[PDB]
């Protein structure tokens, strides 16, 4: 024997009616097809800190989002006051 | 549609309920005896029931052969098919001239196919098994159903589905949060992307995110599909779609006409025959017009004896304005229509007559009306008098350069002056013919 | 609704019209008169269906519209579709992809089918229970079991690996009637012997039934298998003639390959396994033919896989297309001398009254007596076919104005409306300058 | 708009590596 | 006229050819994307690797190569004939293309008449 996935289709009064049953051996092969996921989550609209316009970029530096060249060049200089600072 | 052809003033035949033809209606002008005999012929035409039938438009050029035939296809519809045909099209490097005959006969016989699409859509927010209590064989779990949510705009419903289905959806790759759509005649699931609500501004993908869809979950609608028995003949002489080596070939090679068999054909007629009996399609049998049916040569005419001898063919209107002239591939045979008399002998001749100088007015003003043209009654008919004399075309092509030369000079409508301007600066066949004889010396040949 | 096929030219001739003697009847199957010529059109049919004289050719020859297209139309309905009947138009041999002689012997061999018999078990049950166990991951070897069920038997199968994917790929469920062929394990769904579960959703509305099959599960049943010569030779002469069957293009087949063919069904038919069933090639309008496809078809008639040939011309003594030669028919005497001639003389005005009346019963219309007698002098005057055109255009033309029988005012009408070769010749002569050339 | 010119090039040959790419910093 | 997306690549990094990240830069701009399976695919066809100016439709993911930033380090002594350097591009890395361009009905029909009628426009072969 082993682990397999049983495909079945019977005759069943209702004067008779098919019906179709699938029959997993292991509960591992069951939830590898049926994983019962739940349902994703809304990822949160971020807003640039600067222009407080919907965000549209994201530096990969800062991990700040940015929606405008300005905001950027603000983001970077308050970075590399941050860096001046805190060394 | 927006530009101005030459029989864009046709708008059909002015035929009163009982089929006799009014003066000037529909666009139309005199030809009254033709135009009835063409209601009669609109009237075979849309009681489906007769096959190879064809007619003749016999008359001098510019008569309204054109016009009338246009006139047939606009009292059809767009529903019935018109496959326009010049004599000349026959000649082609590709595939024999009776192959050019057969494939317009089969574009003039059309198939109206009708079904209703049913379609589950939505967005998966729930993919469960509907578990047995009882397993069978006593090991594992067995499942009866696949619940399925789909979300949609404007509702959210549940669908408990054949378990089979688990394949197509691991297949697929459907997880929750996905848009899929499931036919009900196929019992398919099919992953039409993601939704686009969990898609952030930092992704990139470009196929993947798709709105959510619309209207119910439950989506039913009856298509109408118009297609051709020409259609089916070229889809299945030249597939296009397959996979193996035979359609890289013909996606590769310069696509060419080739000579459809009589098997496909015959193939083609029983799935066509299948479909209507099983209430799918509705039959459309069309017309075929063959404008200057004399550039035929001796051979198109001889298979058009077997062509329209068919119980398959459309019903066939050809046009010629030749007088007693010499079938094209004979050597000095001399024929009433250059048509052979026994392609002749099958069909109905309607006669078109030469206009009065009142009608030729009438369609001039019926042409000024349609090229958006204002003209004086004096000019109007200075022209018809111009069209008395040369012809009646030259007449209607003279209405846009005198306007022109109106609009030119800051006038709003057409006056004499311009009319006389204009027939100076252009010549008209008779005129020109004139010209070359009184000086045959000085042009070449 | 209407059928792809409809009231043609032909429509009313169902057969030749012939007793047992092959003695015409007056008017019988759509035929009326043509005594002399539907006669001999039965004995050359009685020659087709014995089929033991190779390379026959019959020549109808007569005036237009005496019945040639009529008497090979009912040829044709008399043969039935069991043996082969290739109509073609002398015009359709002129071909810009094979030579005139490749089309020619093209028409011939797509008028001989070979027919290839054979006994095959079949298995014709309805699915009682299906079960398929499959491993969960990786290559593994299915194991199913299948049950089957008839009105007296029920028997459960032990399945194989290929008939498992065989099973899958049909998607064969329960209640399915499915007939499998032992040798190929070809599965044909041909319908269902009951509805599936109701609480099922995205099914679809459930069609009719099926009764179950009676009888034994695993039957033997005689499967017949026809082709043509052409289709052989086509299949054969490359790896994508199949595709040819049905987009031409089959360019030139070479000789070899039809000396194969010849040499391989003359072998099948020495050992019994298949029968060749000649059949007949009509051209019409034959005097469309030049001289080089005439020489052609002189010999071609010689060979044992020749068919019957059958052509119809209208011509009297005429230039030979592709020669300056004046010959009888049109034809070259060589092949004059190879062929039996059938003439057809002209209609009578009964005969011609009666032609007329099965052409109205076959377009249902219904006429007077006073309309019969207009209408076959008219067709007397001027032509058989144009009688027949006025019985349409008369029937619109009543049917137009709420009638229900037609009159000889609506005969009259559509003949004022619609002109004959003569009336028209003569408006033509009226105005004869107005035409463009002559 | 955006051909190369001798002038960039040159400098761009000239001047030393740029300085290396800071870390992400998770701010 | 079709939205755009141009910059420089800066990295590409593919964790396993199911999920990886795209930076992309500008004289003025830089911003990291997150990147599918049909888009990875799409740029391991091309073969897009740091240092390559590129240009991405978001309507249809499309990716062409404009060309590629100089450096110190790529001064090649042996160019392949399609490689050229550009400036990285300046502005915002989003962009809108607009293409006007006149086609006569001919030459829409050769383009449509085969799978790549656009070679018969040049050779004739239609
Ligand atoms: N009776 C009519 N009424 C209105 N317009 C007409 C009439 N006869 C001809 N015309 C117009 O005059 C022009 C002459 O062309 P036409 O007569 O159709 O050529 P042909 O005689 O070869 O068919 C056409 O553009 C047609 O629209
Ligand atoms: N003897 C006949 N019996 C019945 N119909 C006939 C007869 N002769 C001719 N017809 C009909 O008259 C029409 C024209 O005859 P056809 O056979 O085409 O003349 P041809 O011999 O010149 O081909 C055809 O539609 C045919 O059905
Ligand atoms: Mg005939």
């Amino acid at each position: 024997p082993g682990p397999i996935i049983t495909y079945h289709s019977v005759t069943v009064p209702l004067a008779r009616c098919s019906r179709t049953f699938i029959t997993f051996s292991d509960d591992a092969t069951f939830e590898e097809w049926f994983p019962q996921g739940r349902p994703p989550k809304v990822p949160v609209r971020e807003v640039c800190p600067v222009t407080h316009r919907p965000a549209l970029y994201r530096d990969p530096v800062t991990d700040i989002p940015y929606a405008t060249a300005r905001a950027f060049k603000i983001i970077r200089e308050a970075y590399k006051k941050y860096i001046t600072a805190h060394g | 549609t927006q530009r101005i052809a030459s029989h864009s003033h046709v708008k059909g035949l002015g035929l009163d309920e009982s089929g006799l033809a009014k003066q000037a209606a529909s666009g139309l002008v005199g030809q009254e005896n033709a135009r009835e005999a063409c209601g009669v012929i609109v009237e075979l035409i849309k009681s489906k029931k007769m096959a190879g039938r064809a007619v003749l438009l016999a008359g001098p050029p510019g008569t309204g052969k054109t016009a009338l035939a246009l006139a047939i296809a606009q009292e059809l519809g767009s529903k019935v098919p018109f496959c326009p045909m010049v004599g000349s099209e026959v000649y082609s490097t590709e595939i024999k001239k009776t192959e050019v005959l057969m494939e317009n006969f089969r574009r003039a016989i059309g198939l109206r196919i009708k079904e209703t699409k049913e379609v589950y859509e939505g967005e998966v927010t729930e993919l469960t098994p509907c578990e047995t209590e009882n397993p069978m064989g006593g090991y594992g779990k067995t499942i009866s159903h696949v619940i399925i949510g789909l979300k949609t705009a404007k509702g959210t419903k549940q669908l408990k589905l054949d378990p089979s289905i688990f394949e197509s959806l691991q297949k697929e790759r459907v997880e929750a949060g996905d848009v899929i759509y499931i036919e009900a005649n196929s019992g398919a699931v099919k992953r039409q992307g993601r939704c686009d609500t969990y898609a952030t501004e930092f992704d990139l993908e470009a196929e993947e995110y798709v709105p959510l869809p619309k209207g119910d979950v439950h989506k039913k609608k009856e298509i109408i599909q118009d297609v051709t028995l020409h259609d089916l003949d070229v889809a299945n002489a030249r597939p296009q779609g397959g996979q193996d080596i035979l359609s890289m070939m013909g996606q590769l090679m310069k696509p060419k006409k080739t000579e459809i068999t009589d098997k496909l054909r015959g193939e083609i007629n029983k799935v066509v025959n299948k479909y209507i009996d099983q209430g799918i399609a509705e039959l459309v049998p069309g017309v075929l017009f063959v404008d200057e049916v004399h550039m035929l040569d001796i051979e198109c005419f001889t298979y058009l004896h077997r062509a329209l001898e068919s119980s398959i063919a459309p019903i066939v209107i050809f046009a010629s304005n030749r007088g007693n002239c010499v079938i094209r591939g004979t050597e000095d045979i001399t024929s009433p229509h250059g048509i052979p008399l026994d392609l002749l002998d099958r069909v109905m001749i309607i006669r078109t007559m030469l206009y009065t100088p009142q009608e030729m007015k009438q369609i001039i003003k019926i042409r000024a009306q349609t090229e958006g043209i204002n003209i004086s009654e004096e000019a109007l008919n200075h022209l018809g008098e111009i069209g008395t004399k040369t012809t009646l075309r030259y007449s209607v092509q003279l209405l846009t350069p005198a306007n022109l030369l109106a609009k030119i000079n800051g006038k709003d409508s057409i006056e004499k002056e311009h009319v006389e301007e204009i027939s100076e600066l252009f010549y008209d066949a008779k005129s020109s013919a004139k010209i070359l004889a009184d000086q045959q010396d000085k042009y070449m040949k | 609704v209407t059928r792809i096929e409809r009231i043609g030219a032909h429509s009313h001739i169902r057969g030749l019209g012939l007793d047992d003697a092959l003695e015409p009847r007056q008017a019988s199957q759509g035929m009326v008169g043509q005594l002399a010529a539907r006669r001999a059109a039965g004995v050359v049919l009685e020659m087709i269906r014995e089929g033991k004289i190779a390379g026959r050719a019959v020549l109808i020859a007569g005036q237009p519209g005496t019945g040639k297209t009529a008497i090979a139309m009912g040829m044709a309905q008399a043969l039935g579709p069991d043996t082969p009947f290739t109509a073609i138009a002398g015009s359709e041999i002129f071909s810009l992809e094979m030579s005139k002689t490749e089309a020619l012997t093209q028409a011939f061999r797509r008028s001989i089918g070979v027919r290839i018999k054979e006994e095959t078990e079949i298995i014709e049950g309805e699915v009682v229970e299906i079960q398929i166990d499959r491993p969960a991951t990786g290559t593994g070897s299915k194991v199913g079991k299948l049950t089957l069920k008839t009105t007296e038997m029920e028997t459960i199968y032990d399945l194989g690996t290929k008939m498992i994917e065989s099973l899958t790929k049909d998607k064969v469920q329960a209640g399915d009637v499915i007939t499998i062929d032992k040798a190929t394990g070809k599965i044909s769904k041909l319908g269902r012997s009951f509805t599936r579960a109701r609480d099922y959703d995205a099914m679809g509305s459930q069609t009719k039934f099926v009764q179950c099959p009676d009888g034994e599960l695993q039957k033997r049943k005689e499967v017949v298998h026809t082709v043509s010569l052409h289709e052989i030779d086509v299949i054969n002469s490359r790896t994508q003639g199949f595709l040819a069957l049905f987009s031409g293009d089959t360019g030139e087949i070479k000789s070899e390959v039809r000396e194969q063919i010849n040499a391989k069904v003359a072998e099948w038919r020495e050992e019994g396994k298949a029968e060749i069933i000649p059949g007949v090639l009509f051209i019409d309008e034959v005097h469309m033919l030049d001289i080089e496809s005439f020489s052609f078809l002189n010999r071609a008639l010689e060979s044992d896989m020749a068919p019957v040939l059958i052509m119809a011309t209208n011509r009297g003594i005429t230039r030979i297309r592709g020669t300056s030669y004046q010959s009888p028919h049109g034809i070259p005497i060589d092949l004059l001398d190879r062929l039996l001639i059938v003439s057809t003389t002209p209609y009578s005005e009964k005969d011609t009254k009666q032609i007329l009346r099965i052409r109205c019963e076959e377009e249902d219309v219904e006429m007077s007596e006073d309309a019969y007698t207009v209408l076959t002098r008219i067709g007397l005057e001027t032509s058989l076919r144009y009688a027949i055109q006025l019985i349409t255009a008369a029937s619109l033309v009543c049917r137009k104005r709420k009638g229900t029988e037609v009159q000889v005012d609506d005969i009259k009408r559509v003949y004022s409306l619609f002109l004959d070769e003569s009336r028209s010749t003569q408006y033509m002569k009226e105005y004869q300058d107005a035409f463009l050339f002559n | 708009r955006h051909r190369l010119s001798r002038r960039v090039l040159l400098e761009v040959a000239t001047a030393p590596d740029p300085p290396p790419r800071p870390k992400p910093v998770k701010m």
